[PDB]
């Protein structure tokens, strides 16, 4: 009469030197686009 | 509570510093072991002392020395031997007890098994290591088998039991002290009969034991009186008759037990003159006896070693770093006693 | 200030992390790899044992490089000495896994500088390309392996006890060898903490298939692993606490090592792992399972004689041969040497020695004279072309229930290397000899020794061995005979070696050794087994003042403080002296000895010529003679025997029986004659 077991993690080491042609690289650069690209001094994206 | 984890605190302090301030600790504590039973002075007196216990030494190079007394009551049937056994067995922390053929083989010394929990094989004792740094109660001696016999007469020798048998090869510890019981070969005692052939067990056996009391029924009508009036009270009532006297429960007497177990007196020069000559006169004594076929054995460096143990431990009793001659006095005046009763 | 290659482990340990001022702080640890080989350098360049003053650790080194040895055992209580490494010594005790390999690298680093600094030769490849390896072998004290919690999971500790059984070698893959069955193409895979990552595509440009890769078993490499199962013997035991075996893991060239019956003390890391449930299913079990890896073995003791090395003799060859660097004898120094030859010098060595052995026990000079005697042990013969004879002594003690003929026993089994204490009716025919046992772990059945065998090389403690039943004593007398025993029973028949001598006790009929009747009515065995016996000794108890009073006064003085302080030998030297004696000497016989042993067989044989009164002489004891003769001889560093040698051979085994005071009419004894 138990109840289901749990699974947890957390980031302690650094793993291999991060490659280019991988998901979390390409989000970070799309989110490094969203939020730096500027146009005439503004940002268009963040805004809107 | 065992022994020891006993700690010195004021809760057992003021008890304590009570109790000795009450005085004749000795003869009080003696009284107390089975108060129900009447007489036998003594016998409580010896089995006080049996579980006091006498001082460990280590003299080096490896070799070693029990601390321990062991004790053998040999007497006529109906005499509460049995009773005074269960007394001692429930009074001890670790005590032990067991009777003739219902415990043989592999009921003590320990037997090989699986554990269910894990997946290891294991020792499980008997009542000898159930019993270890404890006392154990023998009733119904004298009829063991011969197997049970040997395994006692090591563990009296040496505190440990050897066995080399199919899928086993190796020893046991038993730290544990022996009190056993036994009655005469033909029932009563026959006083026109020798005292070893009055019974069945080896003389080596009887004397390896520090204490071998004799207890005889010999008719007599005033003490019977005195007997007969103590036990029809016990039964009207449900406690002793003595009014004069308080006996001392089993807690206050196993503390201290545990704080009288934390000293180790030492001896002194006058006090070995005084042991050496009493050991020769005494050993030079037994001889004549013994030649006249009237004696259980021969004096013997055993008879002085159970001296000094005895003495050691009425020294613990008192609560000293060091013995008295009237400590001596007292061990050689119970090692007197207790062959008092071949002389009527 | 020296030269530095990194290695392999060092490189896997590499990963840092911060929060420690130096860097390079590995994580759950506290270890720094620069400050731990920094001061592992200052203190192994830097070190004296306070031959106190020069540096201790630097010849070492020396001779290692010279003799081409790759082991260098480490006292961890040094480190406890030098101020340096004060913490270093909790460190290599609470993480030894990177410590160990941190050692190991300094120490190469070290033996490169040693070598280049001072321009010896320039022959450094060898050494530059070869391993190196530190073993810790005085760790700290334990408190038993029952009282470790789980935290205490890969700690360093030692343990002590006796060995029983030992699995053979099993093979240990480290690189597996896989083949392409459409190419040819092969690869090599290493092992990474226990994992072999098969490859799932041929690596050639040309060849790509899938899943074309298959295993080529007898290709790969593998180690050498074995199990041992010990008998452990702690210092200090609970009340109630009985005991139990426990597993050793041995690696590569500590195999082979030890042999069943040793008394050895290791030091090893603590260990856990789970174990599946069924070899069917993967699923594994909550409860984990421990054991022990060993790093160090000692063999050795200052307490106990060394292993007689006429039964191990093949086995040094094959430790050389294995390049494993455990010693079974211990070293002897010149001074302890010069120390040796003066004390033979003297004139008083006999008494002297036998005085020494068991100081607690008084007077029983020729008791302790025999047993000196059986100690040092005969010479043993090796007939070319087949035939053995030993030198092994057996010897039984009768008298007085009362007397010390059981503390011998002890003592005896305390000093002697291998031997078992057994009692009379407490053992059997088969536990006496072999048996088969079904392994809790591998589910298999395998054989298991007795105490005799267990023995070999040793003494063997019979206590009442008068209570022996018939059946179980049959099998004693080809161990006497012959040293061997001879098994058939279901899957084996053999024949086992029983080089151990006896040393056997007994106590007479009844109460008292009657002098009114003959030695055969008062001991309660077969007069014809009574002659196999070289010694016969008849304690006696008489009742005399003077003796009385030194005895007791001997007896209470070991009472007057808390602690022991009783001319006499320690016994460390006299151990010392013993091991060498053996080991270095080989006495032979002469005519003048001859000549003198055949008259004196002739007048015992004559003497005494209506029977079953005495133990009648035979074969047995012109044996004998010729056994105490050669040990007497080989005692004192002689090497020839001669004709003292046999006249005290002869005076003492008269003596044992004590036929002097013995009516050779009636044999009864005298007490008036007897002495004290
Ligand atoms: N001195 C005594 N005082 C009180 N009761 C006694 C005394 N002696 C014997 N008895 C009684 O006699 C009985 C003896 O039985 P038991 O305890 O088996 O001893 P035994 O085995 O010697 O007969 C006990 O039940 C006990 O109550
Ligand atoms: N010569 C002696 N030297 C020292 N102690 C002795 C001597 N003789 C007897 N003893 C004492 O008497 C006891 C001998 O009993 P034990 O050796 O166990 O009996 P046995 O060896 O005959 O079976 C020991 O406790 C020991 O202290
Ligand atoms: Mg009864
Ligand atoms: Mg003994
Ligand atoms: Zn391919």
């Amino acid at each position: 009469s138990f109840d289901r077991p749990e699974i947890y993690s957390a980031p302690v080491l650094q793993g291999e030197s991060p490659n280019d042609d991988d998901n979390t690289e390409i989000i970070k650069s799309f989110k490094n686009f969203i939020l730096e690209f500027r146009l005439d001094s503004q940002f268009i994206y963040r805004d809107q | 509570k065992k022994f020891a984890s006993f700690s010195l605190t004021s809760d057992v302090e003021e008890r304590v510093m009570e109790l000795i301030t009450s005085g004749d600790v000795y003869n009080r504590l003696a009284k107390s072991i089975a108060p129900e039973i009447y007489g036998n002075l003594d016998v409580k007196k010896a089995l006080l002392l049996l579980l006091v216990g006498g001082v460990d030494k280590r003299v080096g190079d490896g070799m070693k020395i029990r601390g321990d007394i062991n004790v053998c009551l040999m007497g006529d049937p109906g005499v509460a031997k049995s009773q005074l056994l269960k007394a001692i067995c429930k009074i001890s922390p670790r005590g032990v007890y067991t009777t003739g053929k219902g415990s043989s083989g592999v009921g003590l010394t320990a037997a090989v098994m699986k554990d269910p929990v894990t997946d290891e094989m294991i020792l499980e004792g008997g009542a000898l290591v159930l019993a270890d740094n404890g006392i154990c109660c023998i009733d119904e001696f004298d009829k063991m088998d011969e197997s049970d016999r040997t395994a006692i007469h090591e563990v009296m020798e040496q505190q440990t039991i050897s066995i080399s048998k199919a899928g086993i090869n190796t020893t046991l510890n038993a730290r544990t002290s022996i009190l056993a019981a036994a009655n005469p070969l033909y029932g009563r005692y026959n006083p026109r009969l020798s005292p070893l052939d009055n019974i069945n067990l080896p003389a080596a056996l009887l004397s390896r034991f520090d204490i071998l009391f004799l207890m005889l029924d010999i008719p007599s009508r005033d003490d019977d009186e005195k007997l007969a009036e103590h036990v029809t009270y016990v039964h009207m009532h449900n406690k002793q008759p003595d009014l004069d006297f308080t006996p001392v429960e089993p807690s206050k007497m196993r503390e201290y037990i545990a704080y009288a177990k934390t000293k180790r007196p030492v001896m002194s020069e006058a006090v070995n003159d005084y042991v050496v000559q009493a050991y020769i006169r005494l050993r030079q004594d037994s001889k004549r006896e013994m030649d006249s076929k009237f004696s259980f054995g021969q004096a013997t460096p055993r008879t002085l070693l159970g001296i000094i143990r005895l003495s050691q431990a009425l020294a613990k009793l008192r609560l000293a770093d060091m013995v008295d001659i009237d400590d001596v006095e007292e061990a050689l005046r119970l090692v007197r006693v207790s062959k008092e009763s071949l002389y009527q | 200030r020296s030269g530095v290659n990194t290695l392999d482990t060092s490189s896997s340990s590499a990963p840092p992390s911060e929060a420690s001022e130096p860097l390079r702080i590995i994580w759950g640890t506290n270890v720094s790899i620069q400050e731990c080989t920094t001061n592992f350098r200052n203190f192994l360049m830097s070190f004296k044992y306070k031959t106190d003053e020069e540096l201790y650790y630097i010849k070492q080194l020396n001779e290692m490089r010279e003799l081409g040895t790759s082991n260098l055992n480490l006292d961890a209580r040094n480190l406890l000495a030098y101020k340096q490494t004060e913490d270093l010594y909790h460190q290599l005790l609470n993480y030894p896994q990177e410590v160990i390999s941190i050692m190991d690298q300094t120490i190469k680093d070290c033996m490169v500088s040693l070598i280049v600094d001072n321009n010896l030769d320039y022959d450094l490849d060898e050494i530059e390309t070869k391993f190196y390896k530190v073993r810790p072998y005085n760790v700290g004290s334990c408190k038993g392996m029952r009282e470790l919690n789980p935290n205490d999971i890969d700690k360093l500790i030692n343990l002590k006890g006796l060995v029983l059984r030992s699995t053979p070698v099993i093979p240990d893959m480290k690189v597996a060898f896989f083949k392409c069955n459409v190419c040819d193409h092969t690869m090599a895979v290493e092992i990474d903490r226990g994992v072999i990552q098969e490859p799932a595509r041929c690596e050639r440009i040309d060849c790509n298939e899938p899943n074309s890769m298959s295993l080529i078993h007898n290709r790969c490499s593998f180690a050498d692993k074995q199990v041992i199962k010990l008998q452990e013997t702690p210092d200090f035991v609970p009340d109630g606490q009985t005991p139990h075996s426990i597993s050793l893991c041995v690696y590569d060239e500590l195999v082979d090592s030890c042999r069943a019956g040793d008394r050895i003390e290791v030091t090893g890391t603590f260990r856990s792992i789970p174990i599946r449930a069924n070899s069917r299913q993967r699923v594994l079990k909550s409860l984990y399972k421990t054991y022990v890896d060993v790093v160090h073995v000692k063999k050795v003791s200052d307490k106990r004689l060394d292993v007689d090395t006429s039964t191990i003799e093949q086995e040094l060859m094959q430790n050389k041969v294995d390049h494993n660097e455990v010693e079974e004898v211990r070293q002897i120094t010149d001074q302890d040497l010069a120390k040796i030859r003066e004390v033979a010098a003297r004139e008083d060595l006999y008494s002297l020695l036998a005085r020494s052995i068991a100081p607690s026990i008084y007077e029983l000079e020729d008791v302790k004279k025999g047993i000196l005697l059986q100690l040092f042990g005969g010479t043993n013969k090796t007939f070319t072309k087949g035939g053995r004879y030993r030198g092994d002594i057996n010897i039984l003690l009768c008298g007085d229930p009362s007397t010390s003929k059981s503390q011998i026993l002890q003592y005896v089994h305390k000093i002697t290397p291998r031997g078992v204490y057994t009692s009379g009716k407490g053992s059997s025919a088969v536990g006496l000899t072999a048996y088969i046992t079904r392994d809790v772990d591998t589910k298999q059945l395998v054989l298991e020794s007795g105490a005799l065998v267990l023995s070999d090389g040793g003494v063997c403690c019979i206590d009442e061995f008068d209570k022996m039943s018939d059946s179980t004593r049959s099998v004693l007398h080809e161990v006497m005979e012959q040293q061997t025993i001879s098994i058939a029973k279901a899957g084996i028949i053999t024949t086992l070696n029983a080089r151990s001598s006896i040393l056997a006790s007994a106590n007479p009929i009844g109460s008292r050794y009657n002098p009114n009747l003959p030695v055969t009515e008062n001991i309660d065995l077969p007069p014809p087994l009574l002659s196999r016996f070289d010694l016969v000794y008849l304690v006696l108890d008489k009742v005399d003042e003077k003796n009385d009073r030194e005895l007791a006064k001997h007896l209470t003085n070991l009472y007057l403080e808390d602690k022991p302080e009783h001319d006499v030998l320690p016994v460390e030297f006299l151990t010392m002296y013993i091991s060498y004696a053996k080991e270095h000497i080989h006495p032979i016989i002469t005519e003048a000895a001859k000549t003198e042993l055949v008259r004196a067989y002739v007048g015992m044989r004559k003497m005494g010529d209506s029977d079953e009164k005495r133990i009648t002489a035979t074969t047995r004891q012109l044996e004998s003679m010729i056994r105490l003769a050669e040990a007497h001889a080989k005692m004192k560093l002689k090497n020839v025997v001669e004709l003292e040698d046999v006249q005290e051979a002869v005076r003492l085994i008269r003596s044992a029986i004590k036929d002097y005071a013995t009516d050779p009419k009636t044999g009864k004894i005298d007490m008036n004659l007897v002495q004290t």
